[PDB]
RNA sequence: CUGGUCCACCCGUGACGCUGAGGCGCGAAAGCGUGGGGAGCAAACCGGAUUAGAUACCCGGGUAGUCCACGCCCUAAACGAUGCGCGCUAGGUCUCUGGGUCUCCUGGGGGCCGAAGCUAACGCGUUAAGCGCGCCGCCUGGGGAGUACGGCCGCAAGGC
RNA sequence: AGCGCCGGCCAACUCCGUGCCAGCAGCCGCGGUAAUACGGAGGGCGCGAGCGUUACCCGGAUUCACUGGGCGUAAAGGGCGUGUAGGCGGCCUGGGGCGUCCCAUGUGAAAGACCACGGCUCAACCGUGGGGGAGCGUGGGAUACGCUCAGGCUAGACGG
């Protein structure tokens, strides 16, 4: 499943802004940037898909966290495809760690779903109509990969541990393991299944987030065809 | 430098800190000898005698335990605790009977004796003392 | 469900305007008499809730204490901050030798025989955790071999 | 000497039955089946969470007033305890059995502590035929602990004595009545009592 | 005229090293002795204001002194409030000065931010307040008091 | 049958009297008209031919810290160098065996103390037996580390 010229896709980025415990996954440094050694994206790639794997085929929950403008709506994509939850927009805080009080903010969205599909009363004032249909794209907006989980995540998938380290904290304490693709501004040590790659250019991201939703669905009952990439 | 012996065992447990894989330390007969006993403890993987840029050391190679779970991922040591007990300032000597048990057995002192460097088990077995180098657990 | 014990209990303030207002802190330990304690310190508007959110915090935080014939495995000191805790290995009728708190982690732990000691800064909360991280460390022959 | 006053007041404030009376203490005439609080114009005012201080303190005047002792000699026998190799709550639960007046009262000659020490105390008792009137006579294994010859034919005695015929007594004594004398076996196991004493709490009391 | 110090070469010596109670030297300013010198400045001092008052602050004056030579004094928030030497424990950016194959690397300094770790915290963090060895100095509640007495130093002030 | 205590530390609570008075007090602190804190009282707690106070010793005090502390801001780095004594000191190899370590043996009185037993009706007290020790003498032995002598080295240091 795992293709071989990802070179083509991202070797990986980033000048001496680097992280040193990110040292192990780093072949040498180029056009004054680091460059991500593939043979060890590699030996990655494989023992993550293996724990991706086992989580698909026993039915496990991933969370899906990007929110980086570059890997934003490849999450929505990509998480919705897989029928699993994402963040696609801002990381609330608290949202493992505080988890059945943001969800008690879910039971307000669909709330608004099924008062807003219509009647109850169109009968509340003109202003109340407003405000509470401003609410509801709000919450839309934030919640929309969210609702999607109604218990703690087996696991979390996140595209910058870095940009995503309250995300990679929150599973921590809670046990929750962790898989992100990660380039050289990383603390490895951070992360349990690990894909040393470029987080920033979406030629990589995408490589990486779809052959894992399609290692999702194929493992999960059934095989699928091409799925939405931009140019 | 001047106490070899320390400066030893403070690079490795400022390396076993850091959790680097090896570190090397100056070579000695000496020092040797009680990496021969750090080893086969199962306090390190061993050492081998190597060469920085010409001159004789003593790679030696650490050793930890599973990562963990938590958000402090990194795992349990296995010298959890090394220090000099003799030093050049105040050489410290013990007879047979008044060896440390060190940790309730679970960790040993390292001991000088006219019989060659041993352990709190060992020095008992052949019944002699001497200058205590150090304890480790 | 758990034996549970109130090692402390205080009121705090802070200032504004027009007075000072108060707050409680309990610290709270819990525990099955059988290798199982936890530590909670706990804090709220009025003195129970207090005590009901220490015991909350107290079961969210726990650890294994590896106990033997009642005694713990073998001597271990640390330090949180300026507190200091001593644990020793005792024979079987030597009861447990502590003050309050320290002991209240032991009883309740299931430990029955140890020697201790407070060294340092005796400030309860400190020691409480001193002795917890102290447990925490607690490891056993086999843990060792398996280690090495 | 021993404590030699009110006896009802102890139970109550301990908190529980001492069986420091003999009959009275069966009765619904009992002081702790009619009120069981503590004594004194208090008694019925709600207790207050009492210290740790407090805790130990309790459990060792209750096991050291079920045998009437003084503070000193009580003192005395732990420490000897404390030096006597082994578990220092058993021990000293064993070394305050094996006092005589206690074994007496244990081999039932007399309805109270208090009474079976009088009966020492009056020269009414013996061990392995001489006679002993000391209540503090440490008693070993193998002590033959008779009635005395002229107090066999007593009131009190046989009316006391009557009382023990088939009454099964602790796996460390036994009692041939008739006979009038008793043995003692071997110390006390702890399980052999089942005293309302949490010793802990006393080693306890003791290491402050 | 003369000291320190760094680099490069890896040529010479072969542990000749570290610290250091005493001792010896140096030690801002003010002060002191003798002799110069004296424009500006300016304790003391005079006067004007300000002010309830104003032995101050502000304004006009002003002598020691400030300057030089020689001899004293020997203090300090003499501070990084951090003793010296060595070894070990991520990096990031700015800078000074060398040597390089001159993108960049390697020394020696000066700053910032930070891994681990420390720390009561504040903060420290390869310029450690981290982990260690050696030696030295020092602390042991506040005041009384850096006072008294004694001793040593000083011309005195005063110092230890 | 007495004595101390009953605000917290610390086990033991109410009434009256008093009203910053009289008084308590080891520390914190009590008393200004509803004092569990003064005095009496009832009651309660602790000990008991004793109970309390004063004095002194060790303890708690890891608060002189060997075990087992410290010095940026809490008390605590000498104003800085230079250097005497001292303390301390890199890698390799031999001799010596001073430290160190082992064994043997002498000494380590008796009492006391510790374990066992036994005698005074118990105990205290007292008796018999047992168990050793550091430390120091003597004989023998070991040689890793420290030492010392001897011979090598170049990573410390010094020099070109
Ligand atoms: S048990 Fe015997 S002694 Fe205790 S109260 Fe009832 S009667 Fe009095
Ligand atoms: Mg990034
Ligand atoms: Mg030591
Ligand atoms: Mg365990
Ligand atoms: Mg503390
Ligand atoms: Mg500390
Ligand atoms: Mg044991
Ligand atoms: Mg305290
Ligand atoms: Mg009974
Ligand atoms: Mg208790
Ligand atoms: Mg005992
Ligand atoms: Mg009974
Ligand atoms: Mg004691
Ligand atoms: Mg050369
Ligand atoms: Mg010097
Ligand atoms: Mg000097
Ligand atoms: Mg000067
Ligand atoms: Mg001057
Ligand atoms: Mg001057
Ligand atoms: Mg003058
Ligand atoms: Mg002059
Ligand atoms: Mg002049
Ligand atoms: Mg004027
Ligand atoms: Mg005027
Ligand atoms: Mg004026
Ligand atoms: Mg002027
Ligand atoms: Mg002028
Ligand atoms: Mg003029
Ligand atoms: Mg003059
Ligand atoms: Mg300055
Ligand atoms: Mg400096
Ligand atoms: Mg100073
Ligand atoms: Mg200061
Ligand atoms: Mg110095
Ligand atoms: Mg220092
Ligand atoms: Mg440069
Ligand atoms: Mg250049
Ligand atoms: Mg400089
Ligand atoms: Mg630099
Ligand atoms: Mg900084
Ligand atoms: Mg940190
Ligand atoms: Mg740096
Ligand atoms: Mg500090
Ligand atoms: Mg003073
Ligand atoms: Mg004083
Ligand atoms: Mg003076
Ligand atoms: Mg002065
Ligand atoms: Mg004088
Ligand atoms: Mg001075
Ligand atoms: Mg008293
Ligand atoms: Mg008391
Ligand atoms: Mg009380
Ligand atoms: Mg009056
Ligand atoms: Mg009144
Ligand atoms: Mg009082
Ligand atoms: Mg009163
Ligand atoms: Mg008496
Ligand atoms: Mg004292
Ligand atoms: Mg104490
Ligand atoms: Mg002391
Ligand atoms: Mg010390
Ligand atoms: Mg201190
Ligand atoms: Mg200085
Ligand atoms: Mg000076
Ligand atoms: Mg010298
Ligand atoms: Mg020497
Ligand atoms: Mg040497
Ligand atoms: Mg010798
Ligand atoms: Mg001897
Ligand atoms: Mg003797
Ligand atoms: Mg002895
Ligand atoms: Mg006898
Ligand atoms: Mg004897
Ligand atoms: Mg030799
Ligand atoms: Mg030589
Ligand atoms: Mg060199």
């Amino acid at each position: 499943v795992k293709e071989l010229l990802e070179a083509g896709v991202h070797f990986g980025h980033e000048r001496k802004r680097w992280n040193p415990k990110f040292a192990r996954y780093i072949y040498a440094e180029r056009n004054g940037i680091h460059i991500i050694d593939l043979q060890k994206t590699m030996e990655e790639l494989e023992r993550t898909f293996r724990f991706i794997e086992d989580l698909a085929m026993r039915g496990g929950t991933i969370l899906f966290v990007g929110t980086k403008k570059q890997a934003q709506d490849i999450v929505r994509m990509e998480a919705e495809r897989a029928g699993m939850p994402y963040v696609n927009q801002r990381w609330l805080g608290g949202m493992l760690t505080n988890f059945k009080t943001i969800s008690q903010r879910v039971h307000r969205l669909e709330e608004l779903e099924a008062l807003f599909a219509s009647p109850e009363i169109e009968e509340r004032p003109k202003k109340e109509q407003v405000r509470l249909k401003h609410e509801l794209e709000r919450l839309q907006k934030y919640l929309s990969g969210f609702r999607l989980l109604k218990r703690l995540p087996d696991a979390i998938f996140v595209v910058d541990p870095t940009k995503e380290a309250i995300a990679v904290r929150e599973a921590r304490k809670l046990f929750i393991p962790v898989i992100a693709l990660a380039d050289t501004d990383s603390d490895p040590d951070l992360v349990d299944y690990i894909i040393p790659g470029n987080d920033d250019a979406i030629r990589s991201i995408q490589l990486i987030l779809s052959r894992a939703v399609d290692l999702i669905i194929q493992a999960r009952g059934g095989v699928v065809e091409p799925s939405p990439s931009y140019a | 430098l001047t106490d070899p012996i320390a400066d030893m065992l403070t690079r490795i447990r400022n390396a076993t800190r850091v959790y680097k894989e090896s570190t090397d330390v100056p070579a000695s007969r000496f020092k040797e000898e009680i990496l021969r006993i750090l080893a086969r403890e199962g306090f390190i993987k061993g050492y081998e005698r190597v060469d920085v840029d010409g001159k004789p050391y003593l790679r030696v190679y650490l050793k930890y335990g599973p990562r963990r779970q938590g958000p402090d991922p990194r795992p349990e040591q296995v010298i959890h605790h090394i220090r000099r007990i003799s030093k050049p300032g105040r050489r410290v000597y013990v007879g047979v009977k008044e060896i440390p048990r060190v940790r309730r057995g679970l960790g040993i002192a390292i001991l000088s004796t006219s019989k060659g460097v041993l352990t709190d088990r060992e020095a008992r077995k052949l019944g002699v003392g001497g200058e205590l180098i150090c304890e480790v657990w | 469900d758990f034996e549970e014990k109130m090692i402390l209990i205080r009121r705090t303030a802070r200032m504004q305007a027009g007075g000072r207002r108060f707050r409680f802190g309990a610290l709270v330990v819990v525990g099955d008499r059988q290798g199982r304690v936890g530590l909670g310190f706990g804090k709220a508007p009025e003195v129970p809730l207090a005590v009901q959110k220490a015991g909350y915090y107290a079961r969210r935080n726990m650890v294994e204490v590896p106990l033997q014939n009642g005694t713990i495995p073998h001597e271990i000191e640390v330090e949180f901050g300026a507190s200091k805790i001593v644990l020793k290995p005792a024979a079987p009728g030597t009861g447990v030798i502590a003050g309050a708190v320290p002991r209240a982690i032991l009883e309740l732990a299931g430990v029955t025989d140890i020697l201790t000691k407070e060294l340092g800064s005796r400030n309860p909360i400190n020691i409480a955790y001193a002795t917890m991280e102290a447990l925490r460390q607690l490891r056993t022959k086999a843990d060792v071999e398996r280690l090495r | 000497g021993r404590y030699i006053g009110p006896v009802c007041r102890l139970c109550r404030r301990e908190g529980v039955k001492l069986y420091l009376k003999g009959e009275r203490c069966y009765s619904p005439k009992c002081a702790m089946e009619r009120r069981p609080y503590p004594p004194g114009q208090h008694g019925q005012k709600r207790a207050r969470r009492p210290s740790d201080y407090a805790v130990r303190l309790r459990e060792k005047q209750k096991l050291r007033r079920i045998y009437g002792i003084s503070e000193r000699q009580f003192r005395n026998l732990f420490e000897e305890a404390s030096k006597k190799k082994g578990v220092t709550g058993s021990v000293f639960l064993g070394l305050l059995e094996s006092r005589l007046d206690n074994v007496v009262y244990r081999l039932g000659f007399a309805v109270s502590r208090r009474q079976a020490r009088q009966l020492v105390r009056h020269g009414h008792i013996t061990v392995n035929g001489r006679r002993v009137d000391l209540p503090s006579y440490r008693v070993r294994p193998g002590d033959e602990i008779a009635v005395a010859e002229k107090s066999r034919n007593l009131e009190l005695i046989r009316q006391n004595l009557e009382a023990m015929k088939g009454r099964k007594v602790g796996p460390w004594l036994s009692l041939d009545v008739e006979g009038m004398k008793g043995k003692f076996l071997r110390l006390p196991d702890r399980e052999d009592l089942a005293l309302p004493v949490n010793e802990q709490l006393v080693i306890e009391f003791y290491s402050r």
